[PDB]
RNA sequence: AAUGGGUCAGCGACUUAUAUUCAGUGGCAAGCUUAACCGUAUAGGGUAGGCGUAGCGAAAGCGAGUCUUAAUAGGGCGU
RNA sequence: GGCAUGCUUGAGGUUCUAACUCUGGUCCGUAAUCCGGAUCGAGGACAGUGUAUGGUGGGCAGUUUGACUGGGGCGGUCUCCUCCUAAAGAGUAACGGAGGAGUACGAAGGUGCGCUCAGACCGGUCGGAAAUCGGUCGCAGAGUAUAAAGGCAAAAGCGCGCUUGACUGCGAGACAGACACGUCGAGCAGGUACGAAAGUAGGUCUUAGUGAUCCGGUGGUUCUGUAUGGAAGGGCCAUCG
């Protein structure tokens, strides 16, 4: 498990949040499979998620500010 | 690592960051003489108290 | 033959005196058997343990026939 | 006064534990009491906590 | 009227290494830092890994809340 | 039932030689009789030896055998409750003076309704200083499951009718206190028993009646379940040594 916060989703770039985008931007771990997100702050930028899964407060900050929550 | 913990401290104390909790005793094997507001007292998990801290953060290699 | 053998001394003794205030749980009176009954707001528990109920001050008055000994809590 | 156990009516294992002089009374007693599953009272009854 | 010392001159007792906690003074700062090893070798590369930025719970899990509970009531811990 | 005979197999009994055995005899290696090899003689599936298991085993070894103590040895004492020492708040020692517990109770608990003691005395059939009954006087001198202390007429003492609140989830506040344990508890929500209804009930007049952790045993529990699907084993809750 690990998780990361909102305002860490400006951190990768190419604005694909997959599972290795958060790896080579060391943003999480390595061996780390089931991510989430919670709200700790204001995204910054529209990134689609893909493959991690968001809380339900999380999920309400990142559909309004541009970003788009698929798999 | 040269510091090696106790197994047993590891095991009676999980640390979270209010303090360390820990299981309440005397609840084992004869209880049909205590009193229910005896045992409903006992259930929880408490955090630890103040002298007993710098006690166990020895043994719990912290210090 | 031999006798040592005393108890441990439960701390008995009456809190809260003539003029204090208090709160709702407080205690005012160990006991051992009423040498103080229940006045006005006060509570008398299990093993004769008053306590307080509503809050003020405490009086320690002296009433009625038999002549015994009552803490009331005066809301002043 | 040995121990014994108070085994419930209906279908759950919750049950109470009491002692008993069995000495001097034998038989059973069949004690309605509360039911912490289906939340209301209802008569218990047995002995023989092994 | 208890111990020790015949006097002199030489030597004669809180050290090191690896981990970790608290203070003093410094560097960069929601981020700080690399170990082996490479290297024209006290420079440079190397961010694997660690500590932090969020908790509560035995756990699955849910998340600025969560656990107990029939709980939406209270209460514990946390912001 | 057995009839037969078989098929296999155990347990016992006798016999046989071919395994093993000979600290037997005479040849050979050899100039040695250790050791082999050849042949006769004896024992013979026993003895003996591996490995698994019972018994005996100071023959041998590693070790244990407490403290307080008007020196320590002998004796007495190690935990809990009440009184005195204890100086009118709490606390407070002595191998200082006196006593008690290691439990009982399904009603000896809840609730509604009723009701008062011991003793003194006088009258009264076989009792007879004293049984039951009647009466006056009483003014707690009785009673309280169990030691003493503190209490008890809304009687906390006594009797009768229904019953299971000897409940589950909690608990603001405090009292104590090195810590671990401890004591009292308004009130809230669930579902109840009395009472016409306010209301009372989270055991007994209070204070002694008891022992952590680790182990293991038994009831509930998807919370986990080492590729996957299940299970074993954990975990949590309840309870036993």
């Amino acid at each position: 498990r690990a998780e990361v916060r909102t305002s860490e989703l400006a951190k990768v770039e190419g604005d694909v949040v997959s599972l290795q985008t958060l790896k080579d931007a060391n943003l999480i771990n390595q061996h780390v499979q089931r991510v989430k997100v919670m709200l700790s702050g204001e995204v910054g930028r529209a990134v689609t998620l893909k493959g991690i899964a968001a809380t339900k407060g999380a999920r309400a900050a990142i559909e309004a500010a541009g970003g788009k929550f698929e798999d | 690592p040269k510091m090696k913990t106790k197994s047993g401290a590891a095991k009676r104390f999980k640390k979270t960051a209010g303090g360390l909790k820990h299981k309440h005793a005397f609840k084992s094997h004869i209880l049909t003489k205590m009193t229910t507001k005896r045992k409903r007292q006992l259930r929880g998990t408490s955090m630890l108290n103040k002298s007993d801290v710098a006690r166990v953060e020895r043994s719990l290699r912290l210090r | 033959t031999r006798n040592g053998r005393d108890s441990e001394s439960k701390r008995l003794g009456v809190k809260l005196f003539g003029g204090q205030a208090v709160k709702a749980g407080n205690i005012l009176v160990r006991l051992r058997g009423t040498k103080f009954h229940a006045g006005y707001g006060v509570g008398l528990g299990k093993d004769h343990t008053l306590f307080a109920k509503v809050d003020g001050v405490v009086k320690f008055e002296t009433k009625g026939a038999f002549g015994r000994k009552y803490v009331s809590i005066v809301a002043a | 006064r040995e121990l014994i156990r108070l085994v419930s009516s209906a279908g759950t294992g919750h049950f109470y534990t009491t002692d008993k002089n069995k000495r001097t009374k034998p038989e059973k007693i069949e004690i309605k009491k509360y039911d912490p599953v289906v939340r209301q009272h209802v008569i218990y009854k047995e002995a023989k906590i092994k």
